[PDB]
DNA sequence: CAACGGGCGGAACTATGCC
RNA sequence: GGCAUAGUUC
């Protein structure tokens, strides 16, 4: 009636990507921090956009969702910052936004690409994941102007998918099917897995009646903007607070 | 229209290689070994390159207004 | 002069005619736009081509309960000068 | 000087010579010039 | 002139008079829903804050609707009018003055459609009286009317684009008259056919197939899920059939749970043999047929189109002959829903691999071509050499184009045979077509086997040039490529004339499609 | 004003008698997409009025005009489109 | 009150009461000049 | 027939029959005969050659061209009644060749059979592995595809207009799309498509569409509308004010500029002013312009002009972005149309071992009885050409593709030969027992949305002549409640519904009448 | 038009608590326990929490209609033992395990890179 | 036997020309 | 405001 041991094991680690597997834990546990790496990891982006003039080829709101989706790196500033509806100002202060200006004319005979690396930031630590190519805005040919405010603030991928953190989250336990999880009419087409354990001559493992799914093989790539360790750390933080406040509510209704 | 900034499957950042792309092509590259080389390792990425077509240079011939 | 007679875009009569594309972008037109219509009060309209039978053929058909059993008609018309049709019939009576 | 079994290059060169030549809307076109 | 006025449609007496334009009306398009109940529907909070209902003040509501009348216009769960004793109407939709918020027993408070109303909902055309039943309002965020899928087959709606129209009964007495008439679960048993008009629909019932089988063992977790799902569900957990070495349901235990009261029946799957009826093993059915349900639990069987669909003496229609509307409504919902949470579990497709055959059964689908083929040819020369004999009552073209199409359809008939009996058992294809849900045994002879002869007008493809069917065959040819027998499965291909042959074929289905409509609609107005 | 009226309504004809003037000509060009545009200006019409026979496929349709791309309702095969290297006459003289 | 001519791409102040007429191109149509006011996108 | 091959004496265009039997000669050289070229094949190898290949393909600085192609007497026009004294072949490569004899008195040969098909049905991939009717269907719904409908859009005032935001070009794509230029002007975008039966949000033709998806552009779009308005007493563009005029109405003026025209980049939301005008009524009375209601849309254009007599014209355009909701209506390039039933965020569509969940889950009972074999077939060869990285060639008559090679290539990359993939569940994460079929389809976005359609009435405006509600749904008015209602009602027996319906929910009223004569008084 | 703001499906509002207790009256020692803006992120973890504990009979969770965003879980313990008893110890148990599992992650870390 | 007259689906949504 | 015509959805 008690809890688990997990452990931890890093085959992988680099700038992008962190492969790790986790073992002794259950299947609802792992998956639930899948869910997690993809919604509930909180994220800095453009929320907010206000257009001096735009005379380019692309409607406002067209360049206002580009803008919303270039990720601006929040490594350690996202933790201090508080959430625009919880915060005390009135409607942006430094300690709930993040501002950026963009302001570009093109007077040459030459197409002329406007890209991240205008987007300028008044904190130094919030700046596109391209300003230690680019990510192109717009294009503007001669005569065309582009200049804008916008602001950044704090949120998390349920709400939208701008402050979804990762790239893309492989998943996948018990890669020889010995579970039989799931059924293959011909368990011979199908390619093995990356992790299987098998001879080049048998297929799928023998079947273990006796056995719980264990040992999740986890790839977390990250979009850039946080980087691919502390994405997995803040899940299992923002899982941890979720069920403390459930915890507290609990114990006020029961009394 | 314009290449898009994230991949709508997986929402890797693709908005950065059109132009990588393109000159890769242009240096005599097969359009495999070009999508290689850029890292776009999935076919959800993969198509993101593969299938746009770019008419914002098209949209930049008609003088503008002003 | 008589009157103003409406002009099909993109043909020989055109202010677009073998113009390049580059002179197309400058008008402020589509190069790709197939032309091929008229412009009527600002809208664009599309002539329909229309079927008819065959001028100048005879054709031999047969009615279901009529008076004659086979009939035969020769729609005729002159180079398109005038007159348009004028079905002359050629018919027999049923037994 | 046939063109065996490499035919299904040959018939495409030959329809795209002729939609380079004529269009896709050349009946409105002529028949309006007549 | 006044008889024009008069004369026909659009014309006063029968434009309006017998038919007219009503208010409290409303159209959008119609999406799935299957979380609802039967007789539910989603209705966008646009359309519910558009719409309004009159309500009498009296003693037992004036606190509440005097609250609705403070939320005001604006708020969704507001009021619009509040109306006099006298008539004269107040306004809520601009700012008034606190004297006319004053509310007392005898006045008539216009509020917002809420949850629980009931409304009429209908889809043109209106054939049978199963096409305007009674629906109880649900509010559902984005804007599109929710419908449950049981009550598809009513209305012959699917949900590509369709719309469908709603009514509001304003008075007491139409909403009590529409409550006690025209409610959706009292209207599951038709009287056209006395048969149920409505049963489970090709998802659940492509799913209940599979739920039913013999293998299907669940877990104490996915039992707990699904015990979860069941709204008539007394609270206690049955025992597992496999007790040992490991605690196992079955799929019918859960079924027997679903299953209302204590209802007898006995159907028949739609692959049992004729053998088992005669032979022994009558009442063991080796193959899991011949559905068995004694005292409301069932005891053997799997069930199918035949057993939970829209025919006589069906399970459906003994539980509602049995329990009434009230049970089966309850029958329906909790059907759909545990089968769907289990299907999150199986999962279901359909795939290339489900509409490829084997080698060997390619082999036997070409050889019977070419011996049809050789037939045809044979009986071809036969006719030439006027060696051909009449049968009586036929004429000599007659004859002859009889024993090509029976030829032809003898050839057709068996390819498809081997082909149905060359599937496997894990075959898609065969998942929808055995189940009953969508599909048939001559759509998956046409997919894996022989897509057959085209005809038009009930005739072989006449000769459109002079005595040819195309410019790509010489004159006088009978054989079956050219007058049209396609020799080529869809995931072969066909080769180009195939392709304007079945074309041609094609049209004469749309035009009777188009053309039916009119004709079925004017016998119907004047037998009304 | 003759041609520009012409063209404008569609009634092929005088003003003063639209009431014969076959109507269905000269349609508003449809822009919703560049598909929709071609097969707008590529396209015939049969002028009659719910029989089969002029509704259906006939044989003399190959490479003439396409087998598929028909309206459904109460014009099904009786509007039909060019196929793709179809081509129509434009007309001479027998010297 | 300025409009923008379609053709030179040259303001000139026209007011009411004033056949619409461009100075040093004598063109016929113009375009009204982009407003002052601010407008907020979200960028979602 | 030498002369018209030579083009010296006979055009062309003219056509010449021999009917042999009955020993006649026709020729036309009317106009209106309908006509299609056709290669020659003089005893029975083609007059084409490799060198007529090698100056075509140098096409290019080289002035050698179809016109010298027909100079040559290589190709011909053949009208329909020419046709019936010809023999056709339809491939040369395969019919001139030497077999157990069927013809050898071949007068023609086909450039390629797939030119039969026009050009909303060039664009169908694989159409041989289809059923005629799903052909016809998708021939009609190519019309409704929303894509970039030309390239100068932003000076058209068209009445309405809807662009896309990002369209693909397909990855799987007929060799006969590059004259229709569906290259340059698309309409789809390549989605990833997953035939599965997931939560009963699909059953019945409908499609669960990926929500974070959405959020990243997918399948987005804009949407135009044009008014237009001409001062015709004395019609004059002015603002006007509320204490000086006649006529009024409870909407908000203050929008306006000092002539009475909306200034480009102002947002209006429904039932609001964007031209003012006012006729002075012999004292001034408002005919003011009013948005179309609930459109919320910012002004994008303003064109002040002159008609054709000399009265001030102004045509002002407003834009509206159009996101894919729950009621939208999609497409595939195969007949299969159906709308969103639900949208899922990433977390909780279902995904394979490589975390790519689909963008669209349709269901799988559309498939067996439509027979759509080339939706299936497209998917595979999208797959393999997303890997692969050519674009897949599906012209419809080919002999060199086959299910069989694709799945041989598909499996050279990694993945089940026959699309299938293991998925796991998205909500629980525990593997799906059946293995989803899923790949890349190219997917369109017709023009039918819910926001466009949604409609409701209750006590609205009501027509003149009959005192009854108005019809149209942008005159608010109801629905009709016709005699097939009132006969269903009439069945039912709810004789005070059917009162109400008929009566008291429409036009109700009050007459008096005499006792001795039944005549109003 | 009708669509609802993003932010409400994890924002409670004016009024709305968090979690409401309700007992269950068909079998004894059974308890609902209704979760407002949650989804299987937590109805899982805690479903399959309460499963290892042996003294709990039942324990399932639903989500009743996927546009409303609210969980209901139900759970029926043994008697001598209360299920608001069972629900507190899971939420115990799993924020130990994920304590743990945060610690040895970041030891592996710090293992991984430099070491 | 011939001539004359009335009869021929249901809903819904856009657009354009004209009085 | 009304009359007419065209296209489209089911
Ligand atoms: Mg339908
Ligand atoms: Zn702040
Ligand atoms: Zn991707
Ligand atoms: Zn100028």
């Amino acid at each position: 009636p008690y809890a688990n041991q997990p452990t931890v094991r890093i085959t992988e680690l680099t700038d992008e990507n962190v492969k790790f597997i986790i073992e002794n834990t259950d299947l609802a546990v792992a998956n639930s921090i899948r869910r997690v790496f993809i919604a509930e990891v909180p994220i800095i982006a453009i929320d907010w956009v206000q257009i001096d003039a735009n005379s380019s080829v692309l409607h406002d709101e067209f360049i206002a969702h580009r803008l919303g989706l270039i990720p601006l790196t929040s490594d350690d500033i996202v933790d201090k910052l508080q959430y625009s509806r919880d915060c005390t100002c009135e409607e942006f202060c430094p300690e709930c936004s993040v501002e950026f200006t963009l302001d570009v004319r093109c007077n040459e005979d030459q197409t002329r690409h406007v890209t991240s690396r205008d987007l300028i930031s008044n904190s130094p630590r919030v700046i596109p994941v391209t300003s230690r190519d680019d990510i192109l805005i717009v294009k503007l040919r001669k005569g065309q102007e582009l200049r804008l405010r916008a602001y950044a603030k704090k949120g998390f991928g349920k709400e939208h998918a701008k402050w979804n953190p990762t790239a893309g989250v492989a998943f996948e336990y018990d890669p020889d099917n010995a579970l039989r999880h799931t059924v293959y009419p011909k368990p011979e087409e199908w390619p093995k897995s990356e992790y299987s354990e098998l001879d080049e001559d048998e297929s799928q493992a023998p079947y273990d009646p006796n056995g719980k799914p264990e040992r999740f093989y986890y790839n977390v790539e990250s979009c850039g903007s946080l980087r691919p360790e502390t994405i997995v750390l803040s899940a299992l933080s923002g899982l941890k607070k979720k069920l403390s406040d459930l915890q507290t509510q609990l114990s006020h209704e029961i009394q | 229209m314009i290449i898009p900034v994230r991949c709508f499957t997986c929402g890797k950042i693709v908005g950065n290689k059109w132009e990588a792309y393109l000159g890769l092509l242009q240096a005599e590259y097969t359009e495999g070994d070009a999508l290689d080389a850029l890292g776009l390792k999935r076919y959800c990425c993969r198509r993101m390159l593969l299938a746009h077509v770019d008419l914002i240079e098209k949209l930049l011939n008609y003088a503008p207004l002003e | 002069f008589i009157g103003k007679i409406p002009i099909m875009l993109r043909s020989t009569y055109c202010l677009l005619n073998g113009l390049t594309d580059r002179d197309l972008c400058e008008l402020n037109e589509c190069p790709l736009d197939p032309g091929g219509y008229f412009i009527i009060n600002g809208s664009e309209k599309v002539l329909i081509a229309q079927e008819k039978m065959a001028t100048n053929t005879v054709y031999v058909f047969a009615k279901k309960d009529s008076k004659y059993a086979y009939t035969g008609e020769c729609r005729s018309c002159l180079e398109n000068s005038s007159r348009p049709t004028s079905t002359i019939w050629v018919s027999m009576l049923a037994r | 000087e046939i063109t065996p079994d490499l035919w299904q290059e040959a018939c495409w060169i030959v329809i795209s010579s002729y939609f380079d030549e004529k269009g896709l809307v050349r009946q409105q076109l002529d028949s309006f010039d007549e | 002139s006044l008889k024009q006025r008069l004369k026909g449609k659009e014309g006063r007496v029968r434009g309006n008079l017998m038919g007219k334009r009503v208010d409290f009306s409303a159209r959008t398009v119609i999406t799935p829903d299957p979380n609802l109940s039967i007789d539910q529907v989603g209705v966008p909070r646009s359309i519910a804050a558009n719409m309004t209902f009159a309500e009498i003040v009296t003693p037992f509501n004036i606190d509440r609707l005097q609250e609705l009348v403070r939320r005001g216009n604006s708020q969704y769960p507001g009021a619009k009018y509040i109306i006099r004793d006298n008539g004269d109407r107040i306004d809520l939709r601009f700012h008034p003055k606190p004297s006319d918020l004053h509310l007392q027993t005898g006045y008539k408070v216009e509020r917002h459609m809420c949850d629980g109303d009931i409304v009429i909902f209908n889809r043109q055309p209106t054939l049978h009286k199963m096409s305007m039943m009674g629906h109880r309002v649900r509010i559902l965020p984005w804007s599109t009317f929710r419908l449950n899928l049981s009550v598809t087959t009513p209305y012959n709606a699917d949900f590509d684009g369709d719309e469908m129209n709603l009514h509001l009964p304003q008075s007491l007495e139409t909403r009590a008259e529409i409550q006690e008439l025209a409610m959706v679960p009292r209207m599951i048993v038709t009287p056209q056919s006395n048969r149920p008009v409505m049963g489970i629909v090709q998802d659940t019932l492509t799913a209940v197939r599979k739920f039913t089988k013999r293998d299907v063992f669940l877990e104490r977790g996915e039992v707990m899920n699904l015990l979860m799902f069941l709204s008539t569900w007394d609270g206690k957990v049955p025992q597992p059939a496999i007790l040992k070495p490991r605690p196992l349901w079955t799929g019918k235990q859960i079924f027997s749970l679903i299953i209302p009261g204590h209802i007898n029946c006995i159907r028949t799957h739609s692959t049992h043999p004729d053998d088992e009826d005669s032979g022994p093993y009558k009442h063991i059915s080796p193959g899991d047929t011949k559905v068995v349900v004694e005292n409301g639990e069932l005891i053997m069987g799997i069930l199918c189109k035949k057993s939970l669909g829209t025919s006589a003496g069906s399970l459906v229609h003994i539980s509602y002959l049995e329990m009434g509307h009230d049970i089966t409504r309850l029958f329906y919902s909790n059907i759909q829903t545990v089968i769907n949470n289990w299907l999150l579990i199986e999962g279901h497709t359909i795939g290339i691999g489900d509409s490829i055959a084997d080698s060997k059964t390619y082999q036997d689908i070409q050889n019977t071509i070419k011996k049809a083929k050789q037939d045809v040819i044979e009986v071809i020369e036969k006719a030439h050499n006027n060696e051909l004999e009449p049968t009586p009552g036929n004429t000599l073209r007659q004859t002859f184009e009889n024993q090509v199409n029976r030829i032809l359809n003898d050839a057709r008939d068996k390819t498809g045979s081997s082909a149905q009996k060359s599937l496997s058992e894990y075959n898609n294809f065969k998942s929808m077509v055995v189940s009953g849900a969508k599909g048939s045994k001559i759509n998956i002879s046409q997919v894996i086997a022989v897509v057959g002869q085209q005809n038009v007008e009930g005739k072989r493809i006449p000769f459109g040039f002079k005595h040819r069917t195309l410019p790509h065959f010489i004159k006088d040819d009978y054989g079956p490529e050219s007058r049209g027998f396609v020799e080529n499965s869809y995931l072969a291909g066909l080769t180009p004339t195939e392709f304007f042959f079945h074309a041609m074929g094609g049209r004469e289905g749309l035009i009777d499609t188009a053309v039916k409509t009119a004709e079925t609609g004017y016998i119907q107005r004047r037998l009304i | 004003d003759g041609l520009k009226y012409s063209l404008a309504t569609g009634n092929w004809g005088d003003q003063k008698k639209a009431h014969q003037a076959r109507a269905g000509v000269s349609q508003v060009l449809n822009r919703l997409t560049f598909a929709s545009t071609l097969s707008h200006l590529r396209r015939l019409n049969s002028p009659i009025g719910k029989l089969a026979k002029p509704r259906q496929l006939h044989n003399t349709l190959w490479g003439m005009v396409c087998p598929a791309e028909t309206p459904e309702g109460h014009a099904v095969g009786l509007v039909k489109n060019l196929a793709l290297m179809a081509y129509i006459s434009v007309g001479s003289q027998p010297s | 009150m300025i409009y923008i001519c379609g053709e030179c791409h040259t303001e000139n102040e026209i007011k009411s009461r004033d056949p619409i007429r461009c100075r040093e191109c004598g063109y016929r149509i113009m375009y009204k000049k982009r407003t002052k006011r601010l407008v907020v996108f979200d960028a979602r | 027939r030498k002369l018209r091959r030579q083009m010296d004496i006979i055009v062309s265009e003219v056509s010449m029959i021999r009917d042999i039997r009955e020993r006649e000669i026709r020729i036309y050289t009317d106009a209106g005969r309908i006509c299609r070229p056709l290669l020659i094949v003089e005893k029975q190898k083609l007059l084409l050659k490799k060198r007529h290949i090698d100056q075509l393909k140098e096409r290019e600085y080289n002035n050698y061209s179809w016109q010298d192609l027909v100079a040559s007497g290589v190709v011909e026009y053949i009208d329909t009644l020419e046709e019936e004294t010809v023999m056709l072949a339809m491939t040369p490569d395969d019919l001139q060749e030497k077999e157990v004899a069927y013809c050898s008195t071949y007068t023609h040969c086909e450039i390629h059979p797939s030119m039969i098909l026009g050009v909303c049905a060039s664009i169908i991939p694989f159409p041989d592995h289809n059923q005629s009717p799903r052909n016809t269907y998708q021939s009609a719904m190519g019309k409704q595809a929303m894509g970039v409908y030309i390239t100068n859009f932003h000076v058209r005032m068209d009445t309405l207009a809807h662009v896309l935001y990002y369209p693909q070009k397909p990855l799987v794509t007929t060799r006969s799309m590059e004259y229709l230029r569906f290259r340059e002007l698309p309409a789809g975008i390549n989605s990833i498509v997953a035939i599965a039966s997931y939560t009963g949000y699909n059953q019945e033709d409908s499609v669960i569409m990926n929500r974070s998806a959405v959020d990243r552009g997918f399948f987005r779009s804009v949407f135009y509308r044009s008014y237009k308005e001409q001062e015709s007493q004395e019609e004059v563009f002015e603002k006007p004010t509320r204490e000086t005029c006649q006529g009024m109405r409870h909407a908000i003026y203050d929008k306006l500029d000092d002539d009475g025209l909306i200034a480009p980049g102002v947002r209006v939301s429904g039932d609001d002013v964007i031209i003012g005008k006012t006729v002075t009524l012999p004292t001034k009375r408002d005919c003011s312009t009013f948005l179309r209601t609930s459109e919320t849309g910012i002004v994008d254009q303003v064109m002040v002009t002159l008609n054709q007599e000399g009265y001030k014209f102004c045509k002002i355009r407003v834009r509206s972005v159009r996101i894919p909701q729950i009621g939208d209506k999609f497409a595939s390039r195969h007949g299969q149309k159906g709308t969103c039933g639900i949208q899922y965020r990433q977390e909780d569509m279902p995904f394979t071992c490589e975390g790519i969940t689909p963008d669209i889950i349709i269901n799988p009972h559309a498939i067996p009885s439509r027979m759509t074999i080339g939706h299936l077939i497209e998917c595979l060869q999208g797959k393999v050409s997303a890997n692969k990285g050519e674009i897949g060639d599906a012209t419809p008559f080919n002999d060199a593709v086959n299910v069989q090679k694709i799945s041989n290539l598909l499996s050279d990359y990694g993945y089940h030969l026959r699309g299938n993939e293991v998925l796991y569940n998205g909500f629980t994460g525990r593997k799906i027992t059946s293995q989803i079929f899923i790949g890349p389809t190219y997917y369109q976005r017709l023009k039918h949305m819910v926001d466009d359609k949604i409609h409701s009435r209750a006590r609205g405006p009501i027509q003149i002549l009959n005192r009854q509600p108005m019809e149209g749904r942008s005159r608010d008015g109801g629905l009709r409640f016709g005699e097939m209602e009132r006969d269903c009602q009439i069945a039912h027996g709810a004789a005070q519904f059917l009162r109400e319906r008929l009566f008291e929910a429409s036009d109700p009223y009050q007459v008096h009448v005499c006792n001795l004569c039944g005549i109003m008084a | 038009m009708n669509a609802p703001p993003a932010f409400e499906s994890f924002l409670l509002f004016e009024g709305e608590k968090k979690i409401t207790i309700n007992k269950d009256t068909k079998v004894p020692n059974a308890c609902l326990f209704t979760i407002n803006k949650e989804d299987h992120t937590l109805g899982n973890i805690i479903k399959s929490q309460l499963l290892k504990d042996p003294q709990v009979l039942f324990a399932g969770y639903k989500v009743p209609h996927p546009l409303e965003h609210k969980i209901i879980i139900r759970v029926q313990t043994t008697p001598d033992y209360s299920p608001q008893e069972a629900f507190t110890n899971a939420i115990t148990d799993l924020i130990s395990e994920l304590s743990l599992l945060e610690e040895r992650f970041r030891v592996a870390i710090k293992d991984k890179q430099e070491g």
